[PDB]
DNA sequence: ATGGTACCGCTTTCAA
DNA sequence: TTGAAAGCGGTACCAT
C-alpha cells in the first residue's frame, strides 16, 4: 500500500497538486510550503511512482537496448558505453538479447516500444528492409550501434568496416605478404559479405594480387571455428603466408591452431585480429588488431540518441568513428 | 585559461576515462573546450571528443573561459592524471 | 488519444471492456466478436500501452538487475542467464552497473523500486548490514546472484566458495604439493577474506601443513594483477610448487607471467583457476579450474525470483548449486 | 514413458542448452521428470534440473505421465541430440 | 458474452 | 502561489 502524493498532500495541509510541484522542483512554491512538504515526503518515506508519472507525462526516462548476446566480450563492452552515457543523461535501460534472430529482434522492438521507451539502440547483424519498415514506425528515436544497414535509412554509429579491413590487408601486402587469407564471420551477415569482404578483395585487386577464392574462410566468431579455420587453410597446396581474422576470438583460435601444428608465431605466419578486445592482449604472443572503439561506438550511439530524443537538431545521422591498426606480436 | 598535455594514456582518450574527462568538464559553468590537430570540440560533448579519435602520443590543448575557468582547468587536470591521460 | 483502446472499441463497434478482453485473450468472447476487434486493432495499427497497464494492474512485468559491471567476462555471462530466464517468464530487464560502489548500489535499488519493478536480482561484492536492512524493506522480492551475505537472511543463489577453494587446494595437496600459494581478489570483499581465503586456510589446516602468510597474494581480478602476483611469490626464497587463483583472469595472469620468466607449465608449476569461464579453454595450455555454473546461478536466481514474485512458497530461501573441478593441461 | 541418456556435452546439463530442455518439457501436459545419480526432479523446472549438476558422462532418466506422455518423450529426445546433450 | 465504470498515481492547464 | 479537476490508457469487479 504505497504512499502516494495524496498522503503527503494530507501530511502537509496542502494540495496534492502542489506536492507535485515540490517533487519536480517547481519554482512557484513559497519556501515555507516547500520545506514544509519536503520533511513530509521524508516523514513518510515517499518515493514517486514512475509508472504513474509516465502515463501522465508520456515520458519514461528509459531507452530500449536490443543486443544479440550480452554474454559476448564485444557487445558487453558496447553495452557499457551505451549504459554509461545513458546514466549520465538520467536514462535507465532495458537490455534484451536477440541472438541475431530476426523474429526476436522485431518482437523485442515491439515489446520495448510498447513499454513506452523514450528511444532505442539497436545492435543487429542483419537489418533487412523489413527492419527499416518497423524502424520507421517507431514513435521514438532509434539509433544503430556497430551495425551495417545497407538502406542507410536509420541513424547509425560505427567505424568503416570496409576501409577498416582494407587498411589491414594493405599493411599486410605492404610487408611482403602475397598469399593472404581472410577468415570472415557468417557471410549471411551484411557486415561480412558486403563490408569486410569487399575491403579484403578490394585491397587485393588494388595491389594486383589475384583474388584467391580459397583464402576466404567462413568462421563464426568462435574460438573453435577459428581453430578449424587455420586447419582447413594449411591443408591446401597454396597455403597462405598471412591470415586476417574478422575478430579477436577467431584470431586467437588461429594462433593456437598453428602452434598446435608446431607452427610458430609470428615466425611461420602473420595474423591480425579485429575489434581489439581484452582477448587480443591476454595471449602469447599478443594479437595485432584493427582497433575498434567498441565503448566509444556505444557511448556515442547513446549520446546521439539523447539528442534525437530531445528533438534537438542533429547534423548528419550516420556517424563514423575513427579506426586504427595496433600491432603487437602476431606480426613480424 | 589553458594548458597542453601529452596523452600518456595507453589507449588515448577513449572508453570510460574519456567519459570521465568529458563529465568533469560538464561539472562547470565555464565554456571548457578541447583542441587537437587543428580542431576544437566541446570537452563537455561525449561526441565531439570521441570523434577526434585521440591516442597515445599526440598532444592536446584544453581550453576554458568562464566565471570559474580556474577551478575548472584544475579539476580537468586532476582527472587528466587520474586516468593517466597525458600531463 | 492516438489510436487507443477506446478507438478500437468504437471502430470494432464494441466496448472498451470487450476490446480489453480480446487484447488480453479472455475466452469469454464470441469468435465473431473477437475477430471484429482483432481486424480493427489491425486496421488501426494499435499497440497496447504497457505503462497504462502498469498503473492499472499494479505490476510492470519487469525486474531490475543491479550488477557491478556488465563488461566483465563473468558478470556478463551471469547476466545472460538471468535474462534468458526473464523472457522465459514474460519478464523484462532493467540493467545498470554499480561498480561495487555502495552509494550507486543502494541508489539503483531505489530507482528501480520507484520504477515499480516486480522484482530485483542484485549482484554485489560486499553486502553490508545496510544493504540487508535495505533489501528487507522492499515492496518486492529480491534475490542475490553469486554473492556473499554473512547475515544469511536474503534469498540468494550461489556456490559454496569456501568449499570450492578447499577442494581445489585439497586436490593439490593430494597431488603431493606442500607449498601451495593462494592468489585472491580484493580482501575488502567478504567473498575473498571470509570465504575463499578461509577455504584455503582450512584446507592446509586439515592437511596439517603450516600456513605461510607469504603464500597469499592479493590480486584485484585484473589479468595484470595476476602477472604481478606470480612475480612476487617467485621473489620469495621458498617458492610455492603450485598456485591457486580466485579468478581465471588472474590465472592467465599467472600462467603467462610464469611462461615468460621461463618456468614451463605444467611440468614446472601447477596452476588452478576459478569460475571456469570462456578464458579456460582459450589459453595455452588449457587452464584447470574450479567450475562455477555462472549461467545457472543467474538463471536459478531469476527462477527463484519468479517464484517469490508469484507469492508462491519456496523450500530454503538461500540456494546453492554444485561445483566441480575440470582439470586441464595447466595441471600435471 | 521413459528413456535414459548419457550426456556428451562437456558442459553437461547446464548453461543455455539446459534451459532449452526445461522449456521443451514445459510444453506438454504430461508431468516430465528427470532422475540422476539417485534423485528425481521436475524437468519442467529450471531450479530442479540445474540443482542436479548433471556433468558430462552421466546417466539420467526422462519420464512423462498424462495426456501427451508419448510425443513428449520424442520431443525431449530430439532436443537432447539437437543440443548435443547425450543419447 | 458484453457494457459500465470506478479507480491507479501523477502531470498539467485554468482560476481564484 | 496555490487548488480543483480533467485526463493519460487500462484493468477489473459488477451488472445486464
Amino acid at each position: 500500500m504505497n504512499i502516494t502524493i495524496y498522503d503527503v498532500a494530507r501530511e502537509a495541509n496542502v494540495s496534492m497538486a502542489t506536492v507535485s510541484r515540490v517533487v519536480n522542483g517547481n519554482p512557484n512554491v513559497k519556501p515555507t510550503t516547500r520545506k514544509k512538504v519536503l520533511e513530509a515526503i521524508e516523514r513518510l518515506g515517499y518515493r514517486p511512482n514512475a509508472v504513474a508519472r509516465g502515463l501522465a507525462s508520456k515520458k519514461t526516462t528509459t531507452v530500449g537496448v536490443i543486443i544479440p548476446d550480452i554474454s559476448s566480450i564485444f557487445y558487453s563492452e558496447l553495452a557499457r558505453g551505451i549504459e554509461d552515457i545513458a546514466t549520465m543523461y538520467k536514462y535507465n535501460i532495458i537490455l534484451s538479447n536477440s541472438d541475431q534472430n530476426m523474429e526476436k529482434e522485431l518482437h523485442l522492438l515491439n515489446t520495448m516500444l510498447g513499454k513506452q521507451v523514450d528511444g532505442i539502440v539497436f545492435m543487429g547483424g542483419n537489418i533487412t528492409d523489413e527492419h527499416v519498415a518497423e524502424f520507421k514506425r517507431s514513435p521514438v528515436p532509434i539509433v544503430l550501434a556497430a551495425s551495417v544497414e545497407e538502406q542507410e535509412e536509420t541513424p547509425s554509429v560505427a567505424i568503416d568496416y570496409e576501409q577498416a579491413i582494407y587498411d589491414a590487408v594493405k599493411l599486410l601486402v605492404d610487408k611482403g605478404h602475397t598469399d593472404i587469407a581472410f577468415v570472415s564471420g557468417p557471410m549471411a551477415e551484411p557486415i561480412n559479405r558486403s563490408k569486410k569482404l569487399q575491403g579484403y578483395k578490394r585491397a587485393l585487386e588494388e595491389a594486383n594480387l589475384p583474388f584467391n577464392e580459397q583464402f576466404v574462410a567462413e568462421g563464426d566468431y568462435t574460438y573453435d571455428s577459428g581453430l578449424e579455420a587455420l586447419q582447413h587453410l594449411m591443408s591446401l597446396d597454396k597455403k597462405p603466408t598471412a591470415i586476417l581474422s574478422a575478430t579477436d576470438e577467431m584470431a586467437l583460435g588461429i594462433i593456437h591452431a598453428a602452434q598446435d601444428q608446431g607452427l610458430s608465431i609470428p615466425e611461420d605466419l602473420d595474423i591480425i585480429g579485429f575489434d581489439n578486445t581484452r582477448l587480443s592482449l591476454m595471449v602469447r604472443p599478443q594479437l595485432s588488431t584493427v582497433v575498434q572503439p567498441t565503448y566509444d561506438i556505444g557511448a556515442v550511439a547513446m549520446r546521439l540518441l539523447t539528442k534525437l530524443m530531445n528533438k534537438e537538431p542533429v547534423e548528419e545521422h550516420i556517424v563514423e568513428l575513427p579506426h586504427r591498426i595496433e600491432l603487437r606480436k602476431s606480426t613480424k | 585559461a589553458q594548458k597542453t598535455f601529452k596523452v600518456t594514456a595507453d589507449s588515448g582518450i577513449h572508453a570510460r576515462p574519456a567519459t570521465v574527462l568529458v563529465q568533469t568538464a560538464s561539472k562547470y559553468d565555464a565554456d571548457v573546450n578541447l583542441e587537437y590537430n587543428g580542431k576544437t570540440v566541446n570537452l563537455k560533448s561525449i561526441m565531439g571528443v570521441m570523434s577526434l579519435g585521440i591516442a597515445k602520443g599526440a598532444e592536446i590543448t584544453i581550453s576554458a573561459s568562464g566565471a570559474d575557468e580556474n577551478d575548472a582547468l584544475n579539476a580537468l587536470e586532476e582527472t587528466m592524471k587520474s586516468e593517466g591521460l597525458g600531463e
